[PDB]
């Protein structure tokens, strides 16, 4: 206070240009130094504690907040500028407080939002940054500007800034932050090679946040007049259209993420240690976090545009990454981003980006030829980009610690990260595969895009120097653990990674393309669909839902093999397969509680005749249908004191989706948020009281959603395995050669189906969702 | 025989706290809620804990009159240096009590475009629109007392509307309150020509 | 390379042009700018449009000719010429007038806004004398003249703020702003001069000049970003670098042109790039940025060749952002050079440069214009 009364009776009035004054009574060094070590001890006081941040705040005397901007308007040093704005960032992480410096910094006008026509002179942070900070080539106060916005976008957003004064809303701080920070950074002196990437970090933080938590409304799509002063002007649109704005159009804003992605890639490419790496690669994160909120919301806000009369061309982002990069001469943006997954051993959260920016785009039928025409224009750039995708794949890691709860948050999160990679690169091949040859999915499991793709040779890796390819890693995944009493490691460990990876083997058997070279290599190099068959049925308690889709694609690839093996006459091989379905075979009990007992492998053969130990013989083809439970509980129905139980339903069905699985899901985050706006719009003393009841009835009605969508997947994972085990006994009755059964065993098999099926769908609890199927096969099996 | 000033500056700063605060202070602020007399907690499932707090504050104030507006003041005040938007209830129980000092703090506060709002509605409050808002018995008439205009202030907030000549939207709020300023010299001349001509009618009688 | 220009003959002499300035919040180019002609029985300053029409075609080489806007005519030679901001031109006459004009976008006219007949003369006579040289940072401008005279000028004020009478004994050719308050005069006696325009003295802060024959100095720019870095260019041709903090001389001279240098610019937003016009009829790019390679730091390669020129200079500087323009080493500062225009134009008189966009006026009554500099 003291240093803000004396430095403010010093600001010369504006009419007196003839007298030299002595020079101005600065501030010390020491006590400079005193006041930087004052301002922290706060900052990190209030950064930890909201009840030291809300007393100090409000404290009557000291006024902190108007102290500290009115320090910000007189002639300081930057870094204590940079100081006092940072303790005014970890005052803005209380919402009551944040509101409060919204307005304070309108009126302080620290940032120039009113532009007078007349002085070009302009007081404030965007001359300071062009004129102080520029000279001395350390930019802390554009920083500290940053980290305060970044801190005040986050706590409270104001929809009415600047109201009175200047037409509504963020637009003036968005400018200073896009077109005066962001794309001037490069162009600007470092004293310090790493400060270049922590003011890359501010600025792009700002934008991740605006734009994260932006939702397109139909009103951004309509002009909004604003009576100022006796004009109507047209109020500022919210700062998350502006970014999608830029984002979806060839602006200068996606030419500097793009080509700080390239940047990235390339420093990366030197594997070696630089000044600031650390800020390099999450500014590259936030640039790929942008890029992908974008692609989420693009649908819906180019529909929005399409409805509205604006007068606005937008263009879908996927579209804008086949530009040509002004840089290389090229149309390697898509490939720029795609390298990232060669550094996934080396930083996964950046691999984790690519892979979620490639499985998104890869969803666009359009794209798919080009990316291919991209990925393998360079052999080398081609043959790079194939090893990124299998060392994801291969991470061996990321098998081997979901179930430690008590390891560092830190290392939970980045194999997590690693696993979720890999859930991504299945995910764009399982959705490459759904679309027309030549696709992404045949490049990367190793088909020749030279010749048509029937025509190709699958081999082992490193066999005549076939590479390795995603083809392998997905079949070194299933037979890790085949060897093991216990079946495929993958089965238990990560049941709904082996589930993609058993529909992606499928789909390889089931597309015309791809079937002939595929089945050819599972059969003769890895004998695979005999490997895995003699492990079913899967039976894994919390993952019922992954287990029993990963069985039937499983057995609808065997009943592909059996039906082209049948007719092509491979009579040895349909009747090796067929033994394995057919013959009785012991029950192993699976009780992994039993300590007992290494005695008995020495009784003998003999007695024909009587029958009171049923030794468990049974065919693995019933076992199979015993896994399948045709009983389901259903929910209870929900208990509600506040809401209207009528109403919430009608709003779940409006919340009901298909999931691109094609399942009808309901949207747990759309439920969630539509629920908080109805809350958001009570208005009254009584509903402020009532609030932490309004939302703990909330989560029990998203609850009960999640506790109905798992009644809907295991529905849908019970018909898919009863309907691809249907299809399995067809084939076996309809496609094998008659003489591989002999009539007497192909009788009771037939009685023995029959009998089972009728006992499972008469019981009284038996989803009538499942009669169309068992009706079906007990026509096909009388 | 304590000053109540510091029991409403805590009250205002725990709602401001709560305002601001996440659902952690929404949880927390049910038990000091619970332990004030609000004798009247009908728990309806739609209440946030910011709204008692809010009915909190205003039975105190509806119960603790004090003479001189100065529980009203100091949580405006007090509002105002963390800037949280104003209630509208507490707007409309100052401008019946004090606007000229409502308008000294919203002044006091750089919110020039509240400030010039509040003198164009207590001008045509004068003008005889809305008088009831601002505890004014009787409109501007050649028989009704003089009400203190606080001419001062306004003249402050021109100043303040003025120096920003690149406001597009504070010239036309400026020229707002000059058109509106300006009939109110008409009305009030007019007036003041009528008492004359009512003081200049002979006493016959 | 030739194939770079379009080339608008416009029947008189083009002595000046100057791109108008694009805001620095607009993806907008440049597409509007202002020439000033010389030597004519009238002159003028017209405005000119680059053409946009909409070639969606990514493969027809553009023939897009300029379009003159409008035009005023201009008494005496346009000696120079400034955008001082969107709607305003200053222009430096042969009279010795300053004038500000102001272009009506509305209607595509020219006005006179404020004109000073009498910004220089010579002392005792009152005879005119040319105003050779102006330079603008709104609102203020600042001129020079054959008078030896520096007058401040603000656009909206009547009368001159101050005149630095006696200042030059000579002939001053141009005129740049260092800081807001000082400014850069070259003479006709080979001479930059540092000036403090708030000293109340008539004497410069600074003189700097070449070792051994003074030849004159026709123009002068300063580097955009780094405020100690000039360029100069003179009668014989040679573009000089200097370091207004470090000594009194030149810190590199560079044969540049075979007859005198009109003018050099640094590139405004890339000022790796350097640009320069003569009176030998070429416009040269010269090109600093071919050691902006990031030091990778790896490996060790030998070998020898010997080549003398004579530098004493002591080993304790910090290696502090190097400028380019003032690097020394001879392995490391190779500046390529590239003749932009085809052989065989009269004086180039002047050009300007904005982004991606180059125009300049030649004595062949001709502008040139580019719109892919760099590409």
């Amino acid at each position: 206070m003291l240093y803000h009364e004396h430095l403010r009776r010093d600001l010369p009035n504006t009419d007196n240009i003839h007298q030299r004054h002595p020079p101005l009574r600065g501030i010390t060094q020491r006590e400079l130094d005193g006041l930087i070590a004052c301002l922290q001890l706060t900052c990190t006081i209030i950064d930890w504690s909201e009840s030291a941040r809300l007393a100090l705040c409000e404290h009557a005397q000291w006024m902190p907040v108007v102290v500290i901007l009115g320090l910000l308007q007189c002639s300081i040093p930057p870094l204590l500028k940079a100081e006092l704005l940072k303790t005014l960032a970890a005052f803005g992480k209380s919402p009551e407080i944040a509101a409060s410096l919204w307005q304070s910094l309108e009126y302080t006008q620290i940032l120039q939002t009113v532009r007078a026509t007349g002085l070009r002179q302009g007081v404030g942070i965007e001359v300071e940054l062009n004129e102080i900070e520029s000279r001395c080539e350390e930019y802390p106060l554009t920083r500290a500007f940053c980290q305060l916005i970044s801190t005040l976008v986050e706590s409270s957003f104001p929809t009415n800034l600047g109201a009175g004064l200047r037409a509504p809303g963020f637009e003036p701080y968005l400018q200073f932050l896009r077109d005066t920070v962001f794309l001037r950074y490069r162009t600007r002196a470092y004293r310090r090679a790493a400060e270049k990437w922590e003011v890359a970090e501010a600025v792009l933080d700002v934008f991740y946040k605006l734009l994260k938590d932006y939702e397109p409304q139909p009103e951004d799509f309509v002009d909004q007049y604003v009576e100022l002063q006796g004009e109507e002007r047209v109020a500022f649109k919210p700062p998350g259209f502006s970014l999608m704005h830029h984002l979806l159009n060839e602006s200068p804003m996606l030419e500097l993420c793009l080509s700080l992605m390239e940047e990235g890639v390339t420093q990366l490419d030197t594997y070696a240690p630089f000044p600031g790496k650390k800020h390099l690669e999450k500014a590259v994160a936030y640039c790929f976090m942008l890029l992908n909120l974008t692609l989420q919301k693009e649908n819906r806000f180019m529909d929005l545009l399409r409805e509205s009369h604006l007068s606005m061309i937008v263009t879908p982002l996927e579209q804008l990454l086949q530009g040509i990069n002004p840089r290389s001469k090229k149309a390697d943006n898509v490939v720029n981003i795609a390298r990232y997954l060669c550094h996934g051993n080396s930083n996964a959260e950046l691999a984790f980006e690519s892979a979620k920016i490639l499985c998104s785009i890869s969803c666009n039928s359009k794209i798919q030829e080009k990316i291919v025409g991209d990925f393998t224009q360079d052999q080398n750039v081609s043959q790079k980009l194939m090893v990124g995708f299998v060392s994801c794949l291969d991470s061996e890691e990321a098998e081997e610690l979901l179930d430690s709860e008590k390891e560092a948050e830190d290392q939970v999160k980045q194999t997590n990260i690693r696993y979720m990679t890999k859930i991504h690169i299945l995910n764009l091949l399982i959705t490459s595969l759904e679309m027309k040859a030549p696709n992404l999915a045949m490049f990367l499991l190793g088909y020749e895009l030279k010749k048509p793709v029937s025509t190709t040779n699958l081999q082992d890796s490193g066999v005549l120097g076939c590479p390795r390819t995603c083809l392998h890693s997905i079949l070194d995944i299933l037979r890790k653990g085949t060897d093991v009493r216990a079946g495929p490691v993958a089965v238990w460990d990560t049941p709904h990674l082996a589930e993609l990876c058993y529909q992606v083997i499928y789909q390889l058997c089931a597309c015309a393309d791809t079937s002939g070279p595929t089945m050819r290599y599972l059969r003769t190099s890895q004998d695979f669909l005999f490997s895995q068959l003699q492990h079913l049925p899967f039976s894994v308690e919390e993952s019922e839902i992954s287990a029993m889709n990963q069985m039937s694609w499983l057995m609808k690839t065997a009943t592909i093999e059996l039906r082209i093996t049948s007719l092509n006459r491979q009579r040895s091989h349909t009747q090796r397969l067929l033994h394995l379905l057919l013959d009785d075979m012991p029950t192993r009990p699976y009780s992994a509680d039993g300590e007992g007992g290494m005695e008995d492998e020495s009784r003998s053969l003999s007695g024909f005749l009587h029958f009171d130990t049923t030794s468990k013989v049974r065919r693995k083809i019933l076992r199979i249908l015993d896994s399948i439970q045709f009983s389901n509980e259903i929910p209870e129905p929900l208990q509600l004191d506040f809401f209207d139980r009528s109403q919430i339903e009608q709003v779940i069905a409006n919340c009901e989706h298909k999931n691109r699985r094609g399942q009808t899901v309901c949207n747990v985050k759309l439920l969630h948020r539509v629920l908080v706006a109805e809350v958001n719009a009570l208005q009254g003393m009584a509903a402020i009281g009532q609030r932490p009841l309004l939302m703990e009835e909330i989560n029990t009605i998203l609850q009960y959603v999640v506790e109905r969508n798992k009644l809907l997947q295991c529905l849908h994972a019970k018909r898919h395995a009863l309907e691809s085990w249907r299809q399995l006994v067809e084939i076996i009755l309809t496609a094998c050669p008659q003489d591989l059964i002999p009539t007497e065993h192909r009788q009771l098999i037939i009685r023995d189906l029959l009998q089972d099926l009728h006992v499972k769908i008469l019981d009284d609890d038996a989803a009538q969702e499942l009669m169309p199927i068992v009706a079906g096969a007990v026509f096909t099996l009388t | 025989k304590l000053a109540l000033t510091s029991v409403f500056e805590g009250l205002a700063c725990k709602c401001i706290r709560l305002q601001q605060g996440g659902e952690a202070a929404q949880a927390e602020a049910w038990e000091w809620l619970a332990a004030n007399q609000l004798a009247t907690v009908i728990t309806t499932k739609e209440s946030s804990a910011t709204d008692e707090a809010w009915r909190l504050m205003i039975s105190y104030l509806d119960k603790y009159e004090a003479k001189n507006t100065l529980y009203h003041h100091c949580i405006i005040n007090k509002l105002l240096s963390h800037g949280v938007p104003l209630p509208n209830w507490l707007i409309n129980r100052y401008k019946a009590m004090d606007a000229a000092e409502l308008l000294r703090l919203y002044l006091k506060y750089d919110l020039l475009e509240e400030a010039a709002e509040l003198v164009l509605e207590y001008v045509d409050a004068l003008l005889g629109k809305g008088h009831q808002y601002f505890g004014i018995q009787a409109p501007l008439s050649a028989t009704s007392q003089l009400v203190w205009f606080p001419y001062s202030a306004i003249d402050h907030l021109r100043q303040a509307l003025g120096e920003n000549e690149s406001n597009q939207h504070n010239q036309a709020i400026l020229s707002k309150l000059q058109r509106k300023m300006d009939e109110y010299f008409q009305k009030l001349k007019k007036a003041t020509d009528d008492y004359k001509k009512l003081v200049q009618k002979p006493l016959r009688a | 390379m030739a194939d770079k220009f379009a080339a608008k003959f416009v029947s008189h002499k083009i002595s000046r042009t100057r791109w108008r300035p694009v805001s620095a919040s607009s993806l907008q180019q440049p597409d509007v700018f202002a020439t000033g002609s010389w030597d004519n029985e009238e002159n003028k300053v017209c405005v000119w449009a680059t053409s946009d029409f909409g070639a969606t075609s990514l493969d027809e080489e553009y023939q897009g000719d300029p379009k003159q806007l409008c035009d005023i005519k201009h008494p005496g030679d346009v000696m120079d010429m400034q955008f001082l901001d969107k709607e305003r031109i200053v222009t430096g006459s042969s009279t010795g007038t300053v004038t500000i004009f102001r272009h009506h976008e509305n209607n595509q006219t020219l006005s006179v806004n404020q004109r000073w007949e009498q910004a220089h003369y010579h002392v005792g006579s009152n005879m005119r004398a040319p105003c050779t040289a102006i330079v603008c940072s709104s609102p203020e401008i600042v001129s020079v003249g054959e008078d030896g005279r520096i007058n401040c000028f603000r656009a909206e004020s009547r009368d001159v703020l101050r005149t630095i009478d006696d200042a030059d004994s000579s002939t001053m050719h141009g005129v740049t702003f260092l800081r807001t308050t000082e400014i850069l005069t070259v003479n006709s006696v080979g001479q930059l001069k540092l000036w403090d325009l708030r000293k109340q003295g008539n004497d410069p802060t600074q003189i700097f000049s070449v070792t051994g024959e003074r030849v004159p100095l026709h123009c002068v720019d300063r580097h955009p970003n780094q405020q100690h870095v000039v360029a100069t260019g003179g009668q014989d041709g040679m573009l000089c670098i200097w370091d207004v903090r470090h000594g009194k001389m030149p810190m590199s001279l560079l044969n540049a042109h075979e007859a005198e240098m009109w003018e050099v610019h640094f590139h405004p937003s890339n000022p790796d790039h350097l640009f320069t016009c003569s009176e030998d009829g070429s416009l040269w790019h010269w090109d600093a940025s071919a050691d902006s390679e990031k030091p990778t730091f790896l490996l060790g390669g030998r070998s020898t060749f010997n080549i003398s020129r004579s530098s004493i200079a002591p080993p304790n500087a910090n290696q502090s952002l190097a400028c380019a323009w003032l690097s020394t080493d001879p392995t490391k500062g190779q500046l390529e050079i590239t003749n932009l225009l085809p052989s065989s134009t009269l004086s180039v008189n002047s050009l300007d440069v904005l982004g991606q966009n180059l125009v300049c006026g030649t004595d062949a009554e001709a502008i040139y214009v580019t719109r892919r500099l760099f590409s």
